[PDB]
């Protein structure tokens, strides 16, 4: 038959994940795309965005070893 | 083949403000390859971030490195784990005397814990363990640019990812015993993404899966790789569409609560019929203190029916069955609620996730190839209030 019968361990909690489990990466790469700002202004991607909320952001990469701040670049 | 690039403040102000709209909470990478004359790191670069960042102030959470255990690879520099503790060590000292004395260091950000990562992974705690706020690891299950649709599809690919988390635990339990694991950046395929199948519904069985995994397994954060990119594993593509992945996560982040339980199939074999069981997110005003979230992967050919055990058998079970829009099958990029196909009413408003509240004492259905969450009304669970 295609039926199964499922166990489920109730007691107590056998761990706890943080509320921003679920969380999301920005690839490092992408601060090298010339329409950066563009892009992470879209209105419709901060809606996106909202909706995972609470999460954490990472900002990394491979290219984090070859970002290099200027506080000239403007 | 990887060259230096600069950032602006205007750059740092896009990100920032993108977090802080969203109600995101940001982490930001430091570059770990800025090296003095004998190889330690040299933090006057992050000096100047950091006082930038708290002159606007940003909180910022941060990193120090990506994948160290390939820096000689990616730049024919060796810095081993001792070396990299010490230049956490070096940064946790400058964010102590910083704006934000209390800001949050993880790392080391080590790829998947072959034996040359698992020793520098070990090295690294044991030198600077302390300073760090979680441990953090990346994990991919395939090559991109050789992945198939059977890949996706496969159980024994699924399951290499719990061999990689007993190993991480290992190192971790033999150095800082109760340090917090984090997967701080993870998807299906690396190169990008495998083509026509990270961005598909096909892509969800090992997302799904990997969080189910990780919560069960003690993996308190997990990162996805991406939420918007070039790469195919994006939740969002460049023309601002919600792939499969993102209505499954956020589907997730509406029901599935913060309590990891366990859920098992009976005549054990757990391969192709996978599940996974929390409290209910007490966030969701539609359910109450005391609900279970079931949450169940079907990779079998076949519909499968759930029997749910005493005392829920009886229960009214909410439905939120996912299934791909045709006519590209797993394949395709958009997916259907409970037979309603998953869009933004418009660019500010996501759509409601409407249930399916199933007949009390009825098998739960899962089709073919198909997953599915199960709200588990009035459980009353204790454990879950
Ligand atoms: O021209 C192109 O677009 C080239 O794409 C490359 O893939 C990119 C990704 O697109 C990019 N991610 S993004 O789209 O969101 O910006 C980025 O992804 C990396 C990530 O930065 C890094 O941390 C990760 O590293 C590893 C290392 C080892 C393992 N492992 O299990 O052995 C896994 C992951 O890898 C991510 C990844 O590969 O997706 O950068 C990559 C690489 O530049 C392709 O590599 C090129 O073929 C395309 O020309
Ligand atoms: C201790 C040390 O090596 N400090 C160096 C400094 O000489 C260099 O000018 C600066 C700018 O890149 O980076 C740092
Ligand atoms: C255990 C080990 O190898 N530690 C080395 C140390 O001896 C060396 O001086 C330093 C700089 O390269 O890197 C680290
Ligand atoms: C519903 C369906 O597609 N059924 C197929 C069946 O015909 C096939 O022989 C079996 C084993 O390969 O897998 C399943
Ligand atoms: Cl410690």
């Amino acid at each position: 038959q295609d039926v199964v019968d499922l166990d489920f361990f109730t007691q107590e909690p056998l761990h706890l994940v943080s509320p921003s489990f679920l969380s999301v990466t920005i690839d490092a790469n992408l601060a090298t795309d010339p329409r950066f700002l563009i892009l992470l202004g879209s209105p419709k991607l901060r809606t996106l965005a909202r909706g995972l909320s609470p999460a954490y952001l990472r900002f990394g990469g491979t290219k984090t070893d070859f970002l290099i701040f200027d506080p000239k670049k403007e | 083949k990887f060259k230096n690039s600069t950032y602006s403040r205007s750059s740092v102000d896009v990100l920032y403000t993108f977090a802080n709209c969203s109600g995101l909470d940001l982490i930001f990478g430091l570059n770990a390859l800025l090296r003095t004359a004998d190889l330690q790191w040299n933090s006057s670069n992050a000096q100047l971030l950091l006082d930038y960042c708290s002159s606007k102030g940003y909180n910022i959470s941060w990193e120090l490195g990506n994948e160290p255990n390939s820096f000689l690879k990616k730049a024919d520099i060796f810095i081993n784990g001792s070396q990299l503790g010490e230049d956490f060590i070096q940064l946790h000292k400058l964010l102590r005397k910083s704006t934000f004395k209390n800001a949050k260091l993880y790392g080391p950000d080590v790829g998947q814990p072959r034996r040359k990562t698992a020793k520098m992974l070990k090295s690294f705690l044991k030198a600077g363990g302390e300073v760090i706020d979680s441990v953090t690891w990346h994990h991919y299950y395939l090559n991109g640019r050789t992945a198939t649709r059977e890949d996706f599809l496969n159980p024994d690919v699924l399951d290499i990812f719990i061999s990689s988390v007993q190993k991480v635990f290992q190192v971790v339990e033999s150095t800082r015993p109760g340090k917090k694991v984090w997967l701080g950046e993870t998807s299906s395929a690396y190169g990008g993404g495998a083509p026509l199948l990270s961005d598909t519904f096909a892509a969800g069985f090992m997302w799904l899966d990997k969080l189910g995994l990780s919560a069960r397994m003690g993996i308190e954060v997990v990162m996805r790789q991406v939420f918007f990119g070039a790469g195919n594993y994006h939740l969002v593509d460049e023309n601002f569409d919600p792939l499969p992945d993102y209505w499954l996560s956020l589907l997730f982040k509406k029901l599935v609560g913060t309590k990891v339980l366990m859920a098992s199939v009976q005549g054990s074999k757990r391969r192709k019929l996978r599940v996974y069981l929390h409290c209910t997110n007490t966030d969701n005003p539609r359910y109450k203190e005391g609900d279970l979230t079931l949450y169940a992967i079907n990779l079998h050919n076949v519909t499968k029916y759930l029997r749910l055990p005493y005392p829920f058998s009886n229960k009214q079970v909410d439905k939120y069955l996912l299934r791909p829009l045709g006519p590209h099958g797993l394949l395709s990029k958009s997916v259907q609620l409970n037979g309603l196909t998953l869009k933004m009413v418009d660019d500010q408003t996501l759509p409601p996730l409407m249930e399916k509240p199933l007949r009390p004492g009825s098998s739960l259905g899962l089709p073919a190839f198909s997953y599915s969450f199960f709200v588990i009304r009035n459980a009353k669970v204790a454990a879950c209030i």
